[PDB]
């Protein structure tokens, strides 16, 4: 068939009519971004020749090709660690959440680390790790998955307990229904709207987080 | 090691040139790496074979050198596009993007020329000497809920004030820095305090 | 280590910043050569409660450097002269 | 069939017509001894980067 | 024969290293994008449209993934919109009044001022409007009273 770009939406334009929203949806969406690859290293001499000394004697006639291949792979291997360092290690303070999770009705249990799991991962992060399945060597990454999870836990604790203040300096504590009101004022909506409808926004946020977990668990 | 990013590029280019020069010393399976020796030692039917081996070895080396030169050119072009974006947004204006123009709240920036590079001096504002205060979302007065227009309600223990968010400057909670929306029955955590009317 | 066997470095129980990366969370430093699990950052427990805020009373004007490469050395190679002279 | 390796005992039960064994990467990792009909795994000799 | 095998395997290894370098450049670009999203969506609130999710961006949460990062973008989406009759300015006492932060709306009989992203009608006063010029210049100005507190 001939494909269709979208459904037709004739906007009701006139010179003296406006459309004003009377309600809102707190929508949580996923964005997946690759950061690093598998760090592979190749022994060029062993890959071309193995243990044959005559092969290596003939390979020495071609010069420093193997050195260039090893140096290029070493540059790629350190570039992956530099990529992980630039992505995840943006804070030098390891923050923790308080033991009492009183955030004014907001639930973060699906994104905070689970103390019952030995890997100290969130349920969402645990589901993400479950959903991913001759001279050759694989170098391990410099940051282990436990420390990357620790970095994400520190970022979550900072953005929950301290707002955007920890990204610009010292972590300044602020209640979460106040942080949210500040964010509401950043997008041009008054604080009162957030305060009056705080239970509905918390319920919508928890429902959206649960729908995120269900959609990740239900989509291959 | 402050200027290691430019020196890394300089060292990579010089090392690529040194490798390309060094590849001429290899015979690539021929009897010699010198073309004049082959041309003075052999008849053209076999000197053609020896020169052909030297040609394919040197051509493979040159194509390899051009391949990583194009890859490094793409990387340097991406870095230069980033540098042009930083010059447009941090020097020629004030950027709201977090950590794009230095650590902290970005105030302004200065460009400085460097050998094959640019150095941005990011002047930023860092908060310091923070102090605890007891806070509330709204003030209940005369059956009405009062919310700050731009600041935040703080209390030092006995008295309530409103201050701007990034610097402690306590002011009397008035009708000029607050706005009224609804009664006190809806907002969770509203406290009772007077609101001065000028 | 998970990266392999390391001979000549004294493993310590303390955690420092990474000086020479070994891998799998192992780093080496000179102080003799010691090997250790890296420390991501200083621990800092934010004093969160539902009715307390922290307000800054002062500021620091901080100037930081950012070095960005712009161009390379413009190199040209005569292909005929390089291969053949 | 020649090579270099460590020859250990194998839990792979060959069918009687089969002599060598290959993995996904087409490398001989299992073999049958011709003298005594037993199956041996061929681990490659230990190697690594220094 | 060994020379033929050497040049074939060397050509294969050069091809592998070249495509690995190209994929490394692509992954480095993706990781620079991911670091930008970490700085601007998680460590702050971004005004950039569709950079931190669809809708008006509120906040974001990072999650580790095998060789990757997953951003949970929490955004504000307006909903249940309603028609209103609007005017650019209010004519009162020979003066033109413009909204300080909101917009003039009318439900059919009465005029109010509301914030732009949410319906919250308020009485048009002198506190939320400002005066600039007379009523003869602005095209589409309407007559309505402006209550004075
Ligand atoms: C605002 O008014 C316009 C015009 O009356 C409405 O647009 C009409 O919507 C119906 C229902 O979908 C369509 O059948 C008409 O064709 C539309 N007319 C035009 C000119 O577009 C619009 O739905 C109203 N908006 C709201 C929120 O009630
Ligand atoms: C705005 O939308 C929310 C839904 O997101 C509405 O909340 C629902 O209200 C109905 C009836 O009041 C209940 O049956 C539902 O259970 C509510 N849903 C949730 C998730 O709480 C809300 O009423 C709407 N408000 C307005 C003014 O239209
Ligand atoms: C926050 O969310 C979690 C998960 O949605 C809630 O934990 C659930 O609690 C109910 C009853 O207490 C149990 O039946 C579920 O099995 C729990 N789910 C999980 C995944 O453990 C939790 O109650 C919510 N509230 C708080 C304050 O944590
Ligand atoms: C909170 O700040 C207010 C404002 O400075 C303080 O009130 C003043 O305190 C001084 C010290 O005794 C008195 O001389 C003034 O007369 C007070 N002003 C008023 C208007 O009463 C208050 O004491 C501070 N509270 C705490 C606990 O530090
Ligand atoms: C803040 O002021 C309100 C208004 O006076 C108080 O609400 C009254 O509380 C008493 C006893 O709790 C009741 O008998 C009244 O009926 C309430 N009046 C209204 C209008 O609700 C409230 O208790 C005060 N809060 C604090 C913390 O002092
Ligand atoms: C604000 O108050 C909190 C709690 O009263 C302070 O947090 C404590 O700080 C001390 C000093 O380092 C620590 O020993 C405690 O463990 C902290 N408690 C908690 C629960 O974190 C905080 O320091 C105060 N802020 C300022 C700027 O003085
Ligand atoms: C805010 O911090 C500045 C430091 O940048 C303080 O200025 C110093 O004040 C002390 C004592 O007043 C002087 O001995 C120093 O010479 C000052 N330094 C500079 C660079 O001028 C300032 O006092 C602080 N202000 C407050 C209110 O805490
Ligand atoms: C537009 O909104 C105004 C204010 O909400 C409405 O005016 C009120 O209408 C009700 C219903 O008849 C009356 O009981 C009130 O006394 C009115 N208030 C005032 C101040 O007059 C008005 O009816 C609405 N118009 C439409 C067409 O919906
Ligand atoms: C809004 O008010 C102005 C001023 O009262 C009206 O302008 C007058 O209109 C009448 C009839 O056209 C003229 O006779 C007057 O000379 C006008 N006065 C001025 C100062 O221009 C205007 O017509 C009103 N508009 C509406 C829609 O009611
Ligand atoms: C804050 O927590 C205390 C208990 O620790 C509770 O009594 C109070 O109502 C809470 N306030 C708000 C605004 O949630
Ligand atoms: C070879 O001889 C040994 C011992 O003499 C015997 O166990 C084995 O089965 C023989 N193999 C064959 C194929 O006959
Ligand atoms: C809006 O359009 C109507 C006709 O559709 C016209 O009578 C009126 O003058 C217009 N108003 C403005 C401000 O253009």
């Amino acid at each position: 068939y001939t494909m269709s770009l979208g459904a037709e939406n004739s906007v009701a334009y006139s010179n003296n009519s406006i459309a004003i929203p009377t309600n809102f949806t707190i929508s949580v969406t996923t964005e997946i971004l690759p950061v690093s690859m598998t760090k592979t290293s190749v022994d060029c001499t062993m890959y071309i020749c193995g243990d044959s000394t005559e092969c290596s004697n003939l390979l020495l006639q071609y010069g420093s090709f193997c050195t260039q291949l090893n140096r290029a792979l070493t540059g790629i291997a350190v570039e992956q660690d530099k990529n992980t360092q630039e992505v995840f290690a943006q804070v030098k303070q390891i923050y923790k959440t308080p033991p009492i999770k009183d955030f004014g009705g907001f639930n973060f249990s699906q994104i905070l680390p689970d103390p019952s799991k030995p890997s100290k991962r969130s349920p969402i992060e645990d589901l993400l790790f479950n959903k991913v399945t001759n001279g050759l060597t694989v170098l391990p990454p410099l940051l282990t998955d436990e420390m990357i999870a620790q970095y994400t836990s520190a970022l979550l604790a900072g953005t929950i307990t301290s707002g955007w203040t920890f990204g610009a300096g010292p972590a300044l504590q602020i209640p979460f229904p106040m942080q949210m009101a500040y964010r509401f004022n950043g997008i041009g909506v008054t604080q009162n709207v957030l305060y009056e409808n705080q239970k509905l926004i918390a319920n919508q946020f928890n429902s959206a987080i649960g729908k995120i977990q269900d959609s990740l668990s239900s989509t291959p | 090691s402050a200027l290691g990013k430019l020196q890394d590029v300089v060292n990579q280019n010089a090392q690529a040139l040194n490798t390309l020069v060094k590849q001429l010393s290899s015979n690539f399976g021929a009897i010699s790496s010198v073309l004049n020796d082959i041309l003075s030692r052999l008849d053209p039917p076999e000197a053609e074979v020896q020169i052909d081996r030297l040609i394919t070895g040197r051509l493979q080396s040159l194509q390899t050198y051009v391949t990583q030169q194009l890859i490094r050119a793409a990387e340097i072009r991406a870095s230069a596009n980033l540098a042009a974006t930083k010059m447009s947004e941090c020097v020629l204006g004030q950027s709201k993007r977090v950590d794009f123009c230095g650590k902290g709240y970005h105030l302004m920036s200065f460009p400085q020329s460097a050998p094959h590079g640019v150095v941005f001096l990011h002047v930023t504002y860092v908060p310091a000497q923070e102090k605890n205060f007891t806070t509330a979302p709204a003030i209940c007065h005369d059956g009405k809920a009062h919310f700050p227009r731009e600041g935040v309600f703080v209390s030092n223990g006995t008295h309530w004030f409103v201050t701007q968010r990034n610097f402690y400057e306590p002011q009397i909670i008035t009708t000029d820095n607050t706005f009224v929306s609804g009664n006190c029955d809806v907002v969770i955590g509203i406290v009772n305090n007077t609101v001065y009317d000028p | 280590t998970r990266a392999g066997c390391l001979i000549g470095a004294e493993h310590v129980n303390n955690s420092y910043e990474c000086d020479i990366p070994i891998g799998a969370g192992i780093c080496a430093s000179y102080q003799s050569i010691i090997a250790y699990t890296m420390s991501l950052g200083a621990e800092n427990s934010v004093a969160y409660s539902n009715n307390s805020i922290a307000i800054p009373t002062n500021f620091t004007i901080s100037v930081t450097t950012e070095i960005l490469p712009v161009s390379m050395t413009k190199t040209s190679v005569d292909c005929t002269m390089y291969i053949c002279g | 069939l020649t090579g270099t390796g460590v020859l250990t005992e194998s839990n792979k039960k060959f069918l009687p017509f089969q002599q060598f064994g290959r993995d996904i990467a087409d490398t001989t990792d299992a073999v049958r001894d011709p003298q005594t009909l037993e199956i041996l795994d061929i681990t490659p000799c230990s190697f690594g980067g220094v």
